[PDB]
């Protein structure tokens, strides 16, 4: 593990001295206030302690030293308050600040392609008057062969896709509906979490589950046919359970895509950015909970295809 | 905790190879010393062959392991030349040891060794003379000379050489291999009126006799050996099992219930045609009477080698079932005789449809003559097989290494390079056969090597070394030769082993 | 003392010492090779077979190091191995030379930033001046000798005795599929081992090749669907022993009849569902072979995990080691399965090529199992070298004739720009003299006279030291007409990876502490 930061090093070390460990803990406990201020602090403290020890060995009292230190701190605070100056915030100042931060953190090589993306994301997120929040920006990671490779997506990212690709990908105005019903969890026979001895009961339960699945897929097919009826108005369904290919083919024959194996954070971000109600039924209800999607793209790389949705309402997710 | 790479590694490898080279050295000539080997069980064995000693010994050294593996591969692919290759490799390593510490890169000696080996192979090929049906008029004179050369190896009786020639000339029908490991030989015990007898068929040694054993016919017109793994002994069958003890009729009832199935099984296995039962377990007391009452044959206590020989000669099939048999997996003989000589009952099976094995009985009426005088006949038949199968031949002994060494020494004086000393050392290391032979024979090699070098300085004939008369005579007239194909392979294997040893510069160990 | 616990010897003085000595000791056990020489090293690990190798890949894959400076180079080595075909010892030698030449600069009294900047400038200059020594080029890849010469040149680095027959066989196997233009795969060529004669009786054959006997009948139809299985002939009925001698024959006969009826129903259900042949991976039985012969069903005998793994990764089926007869769910694309007699052995041949994605399997045979490994290594190295993904390979005269020219160019360029950046440029130029020295020291003569002769003739860039005795002292030969060239992109990638590794090593160099529990 390579590191160069101050707090990251001070938090993961094996110090044999208890006083040094306590000093490091006290220094790290005051790092959640500002940005990065844990570094360039132990040197001044050590110099002040050495000066105090020298003055004590010469012959003095710690009370006078503390009073002088407090007076000097007050004078320095007054000088810093009187020497401050204002400056109009624009684009060059933030660019220079990000460049200096990248130079102090990373080497002077790839510090030019990240500052522009950071400034663009800040300008796209900040647009109001209230202070911004660092909770709507998700930083994902992948695995490639190159090194310098960055991207700024203005939409959401879906890791999983579909098991039967090659059908369509140019879906403009799409409707997304989030649910959590049991569409196709497993073909194995089940009951109520307890094994039995008779097979007639479990086979009847399996037949009833299959009939319910058929009724649900017929209901969603008729819903898609009612709310659409053409090829331009597409529909996308997100479900955490599996999807049978025999039903997926019949679904794609009319023009509606259904995804399987979805994470909780993905649907959370989808219902927070768009605004949809998560219900446990596939009935014919009001289309107010259906979220709108502008552009959908499928990126094929590695062993799993990713989905990029953009051009949605209120772009507050970079 | 110390390790190096280069010169110290090669020195350690040479020192490790010298141990296994000096471990086996005296066992080279025909009259080598014996060695007793005893493991951790408690049984000791006396052996004098180099292959048996090398097979019963393991070394925890990589170079020694590779050397013994190459030796085993050479012995398995050929069959002669196991200790000579090791001695040649040891001499090559001893000669190359002083030419390493002086700051010499061993990558320049491999080419010189390869060129020397190629020159030696070319000289052997251009000097070899082969003879096979081109003179000595009709073929009636070739067998006489072959028998004379076979008997000249060991001074034995005149009647023993003729019988050996007859037993080695009557087994050359369908044998197309280059070794006698197909038919094999078997030494018997006992005595007879004559000194040696020959027969074509299967041989059966002593058999236990009982009361009324003469009821079976001595001569059979068309016997059929019953190949059944089951036996008819008192322990196999039974006359009384788990029954209620009340009166005397239950015993007869159960014995009749068992005898019904027994008779059904015996009539089913006899209706197929088999009548010569060869049971592995010894027979009892009532089984012989029951077999004689039905005019059948019975036997017992037979080794596995005799059964294998009977299956190979008569052409039997492996039967893995007791009942429900057919009439196609049975053997067919012709003549089955029982001849008692002295204090044993010998059995002969003559008239096999597949002439494969033959019995060579050697009984003189002693207890020590049977074990002794057994390597001479083996060496004689091996020489006969090598002279019959192989075509190329050359004079054996120490008459082919001195000429090659002299030729290499004369050729090394016409090269202006660093290979002169290499070829000189290679030619000097070739002299290890006659010195070791004279040391094992208990003579003085210093008084014979000088005479050999003086005779080979301008003659260039086939003057080798002697053992009985202790002098220097022509090996071409002593009726001793060797094939011109085993020496080339042995030299090639020795050169390859030397190159593989000199190519290894260091080793790498892995803890976990 | 304050951070470490008497485990590592790191501090403010080990940088210009241990971080270089570790790499020096790691590279010292590698300069013995690099070149057509006989320096075999035995490898003893867990197989307990005592086998000698020559390439450094298997040597480094078995050695276990416990140092970060030594582990920082195996990553670059694996990256270079995954990228192009050959290229491994060059990066290590370059890194060792760079570290040994930077040790003096660090001991004199210079900062590491200036050395890093000079090394980067020298690497950029070398990368800019590299596309300038292009002599020969690839014409047409549809010929035979044009690629055979390159294959022979690539094989001569490994085996020195035999290299023409193997190169011709590899060329014939590669030209029978698809060339470099368009699309060419690598995992479509298999190598089989046959224990029989020597290497002077090899041949080529298109399609699948497997050493599997057949105790049934020759099925040359197209409806014979394959059906792979784990261990179908294991033991569906477990029989125990009641007494000591033997039990009643009635129960044994009933059990045998039941097992026979069960296996007959099983084979009938597996043959009537649309599968004429069956792939077994267990033992055999008398009634089993009897039913296989009377039902016209091909039965195999030899079983291996690699065979079933290849059949699963190629076709796409799944073994069903079940007791009850299942359904047919292993439908593949094969249909033409023929039998051939090679070396008195029965082999199978699959025909399913539609002029796209063809496969091939060369027939190999040797004495023992310890000799075919080097042949397979040479074959796969030549196959990887043949792949370049470009029509014009732009071959350069390798072997050391270009390194001296690059060093001279860097030296001439460094004597122009003033400042404190000339020392690093001179060091990077002098570090290029490590390839001819290692090639001259691994032969039999010295290396100073060879370098003087190479620098005294002319700056043509087509002169290199030979291998025979008549080319060691003079070392004046023209490798352009002989046929000794190297890969252009391979050397570039090797230099780039070596520079990256040197930069990473010179950067991270201070105090090596530990992590808390
Ligand atoms: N027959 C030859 N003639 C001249 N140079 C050779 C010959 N064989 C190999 N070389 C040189 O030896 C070097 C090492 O080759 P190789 O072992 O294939 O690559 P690596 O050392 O990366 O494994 C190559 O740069 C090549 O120029």
């Amino acid at each position: 593990k390579l590191t160069k930061d101050g707090n990251v090093l001070l938090h993961e070390m094996q110090i044999q001295h208890p006083t040094a460990s306590l000093i490091a803990k006290v220094a790290t406990a005051q790092d959640d206030i500002t940005g990065d201020g844990t570094t360039s602090n132990v040197l001044i403290i050590g110099e002040l302690l050495k000066q105090a020890d020298l003055y004590i060995s010469e012959g003095l009292h710690p009370r006078i030293i503390t009073e002088g230190f407090e007076a000097a701190k007050e004078k320095a605070l007054q000088f810093l308050e009187e020497v401050k100056v204002s400056r109009e915030m624009d684009r060059e100042t933030l660019i220079d600040v990000a460049r200096t931060s990248l130079r102090t953190k990373v080497h002077a090589e790839l510090a030019d392609v990240l500052t522009e993306a950071v400034v663009d994301s800040i300008l796209a997120i900040k647009k109001q008057d209230e202070p911004i929040d660092l909770f709507m920006i998700e930083i994902m990671e992948m695995k490639h062969k190159s090194e310098t490779d960055t991207s700024l997506i203005r939409g959401l990212v879906l890791d999983h896709g579909a098991r039967h690709p090659d059908m369509k990908k140019r879906v403009e105005d799409a409707y997304i509906l989030t649910c959590n019903v049991s569409l196709e969890y497993e073909k194995t026979e089940v009951n109520s979490g307890f094994f039995y001895k008779s097979a007639e009961e479990r086979e009847k339960l399996v037949k009833a589950e299959r009939k319910f699945i058929e009724d649900r897929v017929k209901k969603i097919i008729e819903l898609k046919r009612k709310v659409c009826g053409d090829s331009d108005k597409g529909f996308v369904v997100i479900n955490q359970k599996g999807i049978d290919p025999f039903s997926l083919d019949a679904l794609s024959k009319e023009g509606i895509v259904a995804l399987r194996r979805a994470k909780r954070r993905n649907m959370e971000r989808l219902t927070l950015a768009c605004g949809g109600v998560a219900l446990n039924s596939f009935d014919d209800l009001s289309p107010d909970c259906l979220g709108h999607a502008g552009l959908v793209y499928e990126y094929t790389l590695g062993e799993e295809k990713f989905t990029f949705i953009e051009k949605c309402n209120n772009p507050r997710s970079v | 905790t110390d390790s190096s790479q280069g010169i110290p590694q090669l020195v350690s490898n040479i020192s490790a190879c010298q141990v296994i080279a000096e471990a086996v050295r005296t066992t080279l000539g025909p009259r080598g010393m014996d060695k007793l080997i005893v493991d951790g069980r408690g049984k000791a064995t006396i052996s004098n062959d180099g292959a048996t000693i090398l097979k019963l010994l393991d070394v925890v050294h990589p170079a020694a392991k590779t050397l013994v593996d190459i030796a085993k591969s050479q012995d398995a692919e050929v069959g002669d030349g196991t200790t000579s290759v090791t001695l040649l490799a040891a001499e090559f390593l001893k000669q190359v040891k002083p030419y390493v510490e002086e700051g010499l890169h061993p990558q320049i000696i491999i080419r010189a060794f390869r060129t020397a080996t190629q020159l030696a192979v070319n000289k052997i090929k251009e000097i070899a003379v082969t003879v096979k049906k081109a003179d000595k008029v009709e073929q009636r004179k070739l067998l006489e000379k072959c028998a004379m050369t076979a008997l000249s190896s060991k001074l034995i009786s005149q009647q023993k050489a003729f019988f050996a020639k007859m037993v080695v000339d009557a087994v050359m029908m369908l044998d197309d291999l280059l070794q006698l490991k197909m038919i094999g030989i078997k030494k018997v015990q006992g005595g007879a009126l004559e000194d040696s007898q020959l027969v074509a068929g299967v041989a059966f040694k002593k058999t236990f006799s009982y009361a009324g054993f003469e009821m079976q016919p001595k001569k059979y017109h068309n016997p059929k050996i019953a190949l059944l793994n089951v036996e008819l002994e008192l322990k196999a069958e039974k006359d009384n099992a788990e029954i209620r003890v009340h009166t005397v009729e239950d015993y007869q009832a159960i014995v009749d219930a068992e005898w019904n199935i027994l008779y059904d099984k015996l009539e089913k296995i006899h209706h197929s045609g088999a009548k010569v039962v060869l049971s592995k377990l010894p027979i009892g007391d009532v089984a012989t009477q029951y077999f004689a009452d039905r005019d059948m044959f019975c036997a017992g206590r037979v080794p596995e080698e005799d059964l294998k020989r009977t299956m190979m000669a008569c052409g039997g099939s492996i039967q893995t079932s007791v009942n429900a048999l057919s009439a196609d997996v049975l053997g067919r003989c012709q003549v089955f005789e029982e001849t008692q000589i002295g204090g044993e009952r010998y059995n002969f099976f003559t008239g096999c449809p597949k002439a494969k094995t033959c019995t060579f009985i050697l009984r003189g009426g002693a207890e020590q003559f049977m074990e002794e005088t057994e390597r001479s006949l083996h060496d004689a038949i091996m020489i006969v097989r090598r002279a019959i199968k192989n075509d190329s031949v050359v004079a054996g002994g120490g008459a082919i290494e001195m000429e090659l060494s002299k030729y290499l020494r004369d050729y090394s004086r016409t090269i202006p390079g660093k290979q002169q000393l290499l070829i000189g050392a290679y030619a000097k290391a070739l002299e290890i056969i006659p010195r070791q032979l004279c040391d094992n024979a208990g003579f003085d090699a210093t008084n014979i090597l000088n005479k050999l070098r003086a005779r080979h300085a301008q003659g260039g004939t086939w003057y080798g070394v002697d053992i009985n008369n202790e002098d220097i005579a022509d090996n071409f007239e002593a009726f001793v030769w060797e094939p011109a194909m085993v020496r080339i392979n042995a030299l090639t294997a020795a050169s390859e082993a030397a190159c593989l040893i000199v190519s290894v510069d260091e080793t790498i160990k892995n803890p976990r | 003392m304050l951070k470490e616990g008497a485990k590592h010897f790191s501090g403010l003085e080990e940088a210009v010492y241990r971080n270089i000595q570790a790499c020096k000791e790691l590279a010292q056990t590698t300069r013995t090779a690099y070149g057509p020489n006989g320096m075999n090293k035995m490898v003893i690990n867990h197989l307990e077979k005592l086998f000698v190798t020559n390439d450094a890949a298997t040597i480094l894959r078995e050695l276990e190091v416990q140092h970060p400076a030594a582990k920082m180079i195996v990553m670059a080595s694996h990256m270079q191995e995954q990228e192009v075909g050959d290229g491994t010892n060059f990066v290590l030698v370059f890194a060792g030379a760079l570290l040994e030449l930077a040790e003096e600069l660090l001991r004199i009294g210079l900062s590491v930033s200036e050395v890093i900047e000079g090394y980067e400038i020298a690497c950029r200059k070398a990368h800019e001046i590299l596309p300038n020594l292009v002599c020969c080029s690839a014409k047409n890849l549809r010929d035979i000798d044009e690629v055979s010469s390159l294959l022979r040149t690539s094989i001569m680095s490994k085996q020195y005795g035999n290299e023409v027959f193997l190169a011709k066989l590899i060329a014939q196997a590669c030209v029978s599929i698809f060339p470099d233009s368009g699309h060419f795969n690598v995992d479509n060529i298999r190598v089989c081992k046959i224990l029989g004669s020597g290497i002077s009786s090899s041949s080529v054959l298109h399609g699948m090749v497997f050493k599997k006997e057949t105790e049934g009948d020759v099925t040359s139809v197209k409806d014979a669907k394959i059906a792979v299985y784990s261990c179908p002939f294991d033991g569906m009925i477990t029989e125990t022993k009641g007494t000591v001698l033997i039990k009643t024959a009635e129960e044994l006969m009933n059990f045998s009849k039941g097992e026979e009826n069960l296996m007959d129903a099983q084979v009938k259900a597996i043959a009537d569902t649309g599968a004429n042949v069956v792939v077994t991976g267990g033992k055999v039985a008398d009634m089993a072979l009897h039913y296989a012969n009377k039902y016209n069903i091909m039965l195999v005998r030899l079983n291996s995990k690699w065979d079933l793994r290849r059949l699963c990764k190629t076709v796409g089926a799944t073994a069903l080691p079940r007791l009850t007869p299942p359904v047919l769910e292993e439908m593949g694309h094969c249909d033409s399965v023929y039998l051939s007699e090679v070396g008195d052995t029965q082999v199978v041949v699959f025909k399913h090529e539609k002029e796209d994605g063809a496969i091939s399997t060369i027939v190999l045979r040797g004495s023992t199992d310890n000799l075919m490994d080097d042949i397979e290594r040479a074959v796969d190295d030549g196959v990887n070298t043949f792949k370049v993904l470009t029509r014009d390979k732009r071959l350069v005269p390798g072997g050391g004739a270009t390194e001296i020219e690059l060093a001279k160019q860097i030296t001439s360029y460094g004597e122009t720009c003033p400042g404190l950046e000339q020392y690093a440029i001179k060091k990077f130029a002098e570090a290029f003299e490590a390839i001819p020295r290692a090639l001259a020291e691994n032969s039999g003569v010295k290396a100073n006279e060879v370098i003087s002769k190479l620098y005294a003739v002319h700056q043509e860039g087509n002169k290199n030291v030979g291998l025979d005795i008549e080319a060691e002292v003079p070392a004046v030969k023209d490798m352009l007409e002989a046929g000794i060239l190297d890969t252009y992109l391979g050397k570039y990638w090797a230099i780039k990876l070596a520079t990256n590794a040197a930069v990473t090593v010179l950067r991270v160099d201070q105090i090596i502490m530990a992590k808390p529990a």
